[PDB]
């Protein structure tokens, strides 16, 4: 528990310093491309691409703050981040869902409704992502739990092409105990909350597997 | 230009670790 | 015939000065977004938007060079141009079709294959426009005939909301005579060429009617 | 921003006749 307490602290902090809370942000909206669903709006896609790229970098930063991550080979670090980054992006944006307005909020405060999220880049996966966001709400996750869940998703010894899968498994072990203990101590009345949280990684995977193979359009630089 | 999302993500990450 | 000769000359020149011949252009290609069809490529759409806007302005300029056009009210001029501009754009790009490479060439020389044209902005109408381009080939149209057909399509007394529909009809009459006489003189061996050409306006309308209704995305702007 | 092609075409032409 002293070493478990300090792990939870390190992971909570890693998440918080790389992902602002909704309450810490100045939410702002736009009327751009709200009228109907279209294949893509170029202005929203430009912003969405920019914000997504920034969040990928912030997720890399998050990973580097996780105990032991930078002791892995650079090859294994990149391999883990390739495999889990989109899953973590999906979890992150879904934690900024506001059910009353059916909106999601990016890390600069930009706040878009469902149709705008469709036109910004969710496209045919829009309702899937929003269903996932809604299914998160009953869990009532805090920063520590979001961060530990992200960490468990990332630090996975079963990713193909790992050079040192045993070492990765070693790093995952304490994160699992950390989440298990934390969830138990946070809500002792609800004993299935731990496995329910873990199984959300499967839902993330259903979406990211579809998303990763989509051919996207970008500027030629 | 066209690229799979997976290949784009891989590029962003790889470039970030570059020395 | 001299009054007819004068009109054909004026209309040929109007077209030529607002629309370069394929042979007058430096054709250049690109490998951008050639791999597969996608809903939109942002680089190609940016270029396509830019080029189309310029061609709209050049088509306006073309109209102003047609005898009598600027004697119509500004309202009627705008009404005629709103109704026919896309039809003229379609005919124009299709006259720059190269059958051996299955490409179209814009007025700066940009030369794109069928997949690239799809991704630039043709979208679900790509095959329809290319079928029309291919159907033009047997007609073997020259500049005077392309210009006269454009003029006939534009100067139409049956457009909704014309203030002086009689005066528009008056301007169209000599264009019809001009095309009829010119086509007859050019190919005395092929007597149905005139009505065959005229009926191509119907085909332009099938395409433009679908195109006009499309919700497009633009920079704000 | 979204706009029908017809409305965009109308906008380009109307602005060109502006004086
Ligand atoms: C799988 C799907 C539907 C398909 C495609 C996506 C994409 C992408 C992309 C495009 C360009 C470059 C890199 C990636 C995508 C992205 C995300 C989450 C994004 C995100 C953005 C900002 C923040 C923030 O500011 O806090 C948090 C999360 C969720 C689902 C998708
Ligand atoms: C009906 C369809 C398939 C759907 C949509 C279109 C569009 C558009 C748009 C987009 C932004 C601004 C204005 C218009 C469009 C455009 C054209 C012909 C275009 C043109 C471009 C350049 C040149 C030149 O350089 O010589 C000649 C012809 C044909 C079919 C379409």
């Amino acid at each position: 528990t002293p070493e478990v307490g300090e792990l939870i602290e390190k992971v909570r902090k890693a998440h918080q310093e790389t992902f602002p809370a909704l309450c810490q942000l100045g939410k702002y909206t736009t009327n751009n491309s709200s009228e109907q669903r279209v294949s893509l709006d170029i202005d929203l896609w430009d912003k969405f691409s920019e914000l997504s790229t920034k969040c990928i970098i912030k997720t890399v930063e998050f990973a580097k703050q996780l105990p032991g991550f930078t002791t892995l080979t650079i090859a294994d670090q990149i391999t883990l981040l390739k495999a889990a980054c989109l899953d973590i992006l999906i979890l992150r944006i879904c934690t900024r869902y506001t059910p009353e307005q059916d909106t999601m909020t990016f890390s600069d405060g930009l706040t878009l409704n469902r149709t705008q999220m469709h036109n910004a880049g969710f496209g045919p996966l829009t309702d899937l992502v929003f269903a996932f966001a809604n299914q998160l709400l009953p869990l009532e996750m805090d920063d520590a739990e979001t961060g530990l869940l992200s960490a468990i998703c990332l630090i996975c010894g079963d990713r193909q092409d790992l050079e040192q899968p045993d070492r990765v498994d070693m790093l995952q072990e304490p994160l699992l105990e950390a989440l298990k203990v934390y969830v138990r101590k946070r809500r002792p009345s609800r004993p299935h909350m731990f496995p329910k949280m873990l199984m959300k990684i499967t839902d993330l995977r259903s979406i990211s597997a579809k998303g990763a193979e989509r051919v996207i359009t970008l500027k030629m630089e | 230009r066209l690229i799979t999302l997976a290949d784009h993500i891989c590029q962003i990450i790889t470039q970030d670790f570059a020395r």
